[PDB]
């Protein structure tokens, strides 16, 4: 069968499923962006942009 | 001349009475007569809270806040003595009334500041 490092080659001749996989990747990236922003908001201290700005945190 | 049923639920009960733009006259004070304040009303429109800086040597500012306990903030039905002093000055001595309100305001970022808004004594 396909070796583990080639499992995704089944997409090469399946435009529909390739688009699905790309949609899923895009979903994951957008989801990461959302999650990351939420976590940063849950941990960010806005009270001192002078000596405690975002890049210190 | 409003009744309770005109007023109930409108938010008007937490507002102090007002005077027209025409009321710019003068109320004469007779030194011989005794005076009282029959009704004192105080309606807060803004609650400011002094920020607490980190370096402690920076000028602290009073910042705006958001009222979160609704139209429950006004002091009213306060009465007291109005003394005429030797120098012609007047001194109000509060004797009674609804002269406090617990108030919670919220700072930017969510910190809540409860206070006993008051003019007791
Ligand atoms: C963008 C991500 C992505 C997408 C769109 C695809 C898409 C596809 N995969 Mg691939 N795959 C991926 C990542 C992805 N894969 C990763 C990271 C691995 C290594 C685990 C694999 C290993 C793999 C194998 C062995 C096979 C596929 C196969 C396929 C095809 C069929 C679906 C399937 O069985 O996947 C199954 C994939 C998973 C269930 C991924 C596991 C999820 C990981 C482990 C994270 C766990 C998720 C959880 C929410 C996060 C935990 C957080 C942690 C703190 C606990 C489809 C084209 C199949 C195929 O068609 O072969 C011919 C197939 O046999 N994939
Ligand atoms: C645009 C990015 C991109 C895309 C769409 C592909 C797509 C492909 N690669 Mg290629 N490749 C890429 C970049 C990419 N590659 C990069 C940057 C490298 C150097 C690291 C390679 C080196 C490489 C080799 C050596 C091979 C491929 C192969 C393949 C084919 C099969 C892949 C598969 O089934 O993996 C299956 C993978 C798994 C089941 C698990 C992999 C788990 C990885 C190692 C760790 C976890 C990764 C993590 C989840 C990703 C985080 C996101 C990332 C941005 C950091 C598929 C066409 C294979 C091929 O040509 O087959 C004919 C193959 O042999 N690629
Ligand atoms: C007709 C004009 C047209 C338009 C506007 C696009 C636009 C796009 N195509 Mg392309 N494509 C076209 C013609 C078109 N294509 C043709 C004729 C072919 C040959 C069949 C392709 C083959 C092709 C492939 C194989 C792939 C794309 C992909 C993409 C997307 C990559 C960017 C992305 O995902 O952003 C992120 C998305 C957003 C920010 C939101 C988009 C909002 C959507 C479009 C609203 C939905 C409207 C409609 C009902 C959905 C389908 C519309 C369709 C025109 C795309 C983008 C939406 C890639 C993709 O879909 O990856 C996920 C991809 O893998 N296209
Ligand atoms: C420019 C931006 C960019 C590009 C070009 C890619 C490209 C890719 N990503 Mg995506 N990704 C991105 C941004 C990007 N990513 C972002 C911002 C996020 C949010 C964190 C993701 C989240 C994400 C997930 C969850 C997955 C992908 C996967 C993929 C691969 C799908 C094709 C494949 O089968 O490769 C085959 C695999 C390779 C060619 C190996 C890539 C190895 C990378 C470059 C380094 C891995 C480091 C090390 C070995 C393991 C990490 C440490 C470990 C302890 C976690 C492709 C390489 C999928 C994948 O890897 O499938 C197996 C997958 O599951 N990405
Ligand atoms: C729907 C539209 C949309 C909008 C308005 C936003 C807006 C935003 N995104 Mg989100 N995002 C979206 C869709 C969107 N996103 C999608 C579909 C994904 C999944 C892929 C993401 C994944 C994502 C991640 C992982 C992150 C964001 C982040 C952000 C913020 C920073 C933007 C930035 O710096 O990008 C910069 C964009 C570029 C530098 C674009 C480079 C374009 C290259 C150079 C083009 C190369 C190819 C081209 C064909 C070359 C020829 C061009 C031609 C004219 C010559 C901003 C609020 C960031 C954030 O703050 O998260 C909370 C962040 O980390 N987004
Ligand atoms: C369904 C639905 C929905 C929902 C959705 C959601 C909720 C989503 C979520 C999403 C999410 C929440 C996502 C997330 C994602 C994430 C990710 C994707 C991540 C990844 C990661 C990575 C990849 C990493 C790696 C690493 C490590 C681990 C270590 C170091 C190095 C590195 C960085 C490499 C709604 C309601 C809207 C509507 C429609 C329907
Ligand atoms: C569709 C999915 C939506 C999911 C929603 C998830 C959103 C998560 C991020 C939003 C920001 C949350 O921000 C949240 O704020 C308050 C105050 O800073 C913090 O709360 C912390 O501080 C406050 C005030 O000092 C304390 O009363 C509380 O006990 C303490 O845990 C949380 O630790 C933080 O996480
Ligand atoms: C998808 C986002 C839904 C979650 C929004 C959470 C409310 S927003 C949240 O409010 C807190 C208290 O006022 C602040 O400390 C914090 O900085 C702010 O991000």
């Amino acid at each position: 069968g396909l070796p583990w490092y080639r499992v995704h080659t089944v997409l090469i001749n399946d435009p529909g499923r390739l688009i699905a996989a790309h949609l899923m990747h895009t979903a994951l990236v957008a989801g990461w962006a959302g999650s990351m922003a939420l976590y940063e908001l849950a941990t960010f201290d806005p009270s001192d942009p002078v000596l405690n700005p975002m890049w210190r945190q | 001349t409003l009744t309770y049923d005109d007023i109930v639920g409108t938010g008007l009960a937490n507002k102090c009475p007002t005077l027209d733009d025409t009321a710019r006259g003068a109320y004469p004070i007779d030194s011989s007569q005794t005076y009282r304040i029959a009704r004192l009303c105080l309606q807060p429109t803004t609650f400011l809270v002094k920020e607490e800086p980190k370096n402690k040597r920076q000028e602290a500012e009073f910042v705006p806040t958001k009222l979160v306990t609704r139209e429950t903030t006004s002091l009213d039905q306060i009465q007291g003595e109005l003394k005429v002093n030797s120098d012609g000055s007047l001194t109000f001595v509060e004797e009674d009334g609804i002269d406090f309100q617990p108030v919670t305001v919220q700072m930017a970022g969510g910190e809540r500041i409860p206070l006993l808004f008051t003019v007791k004594n």
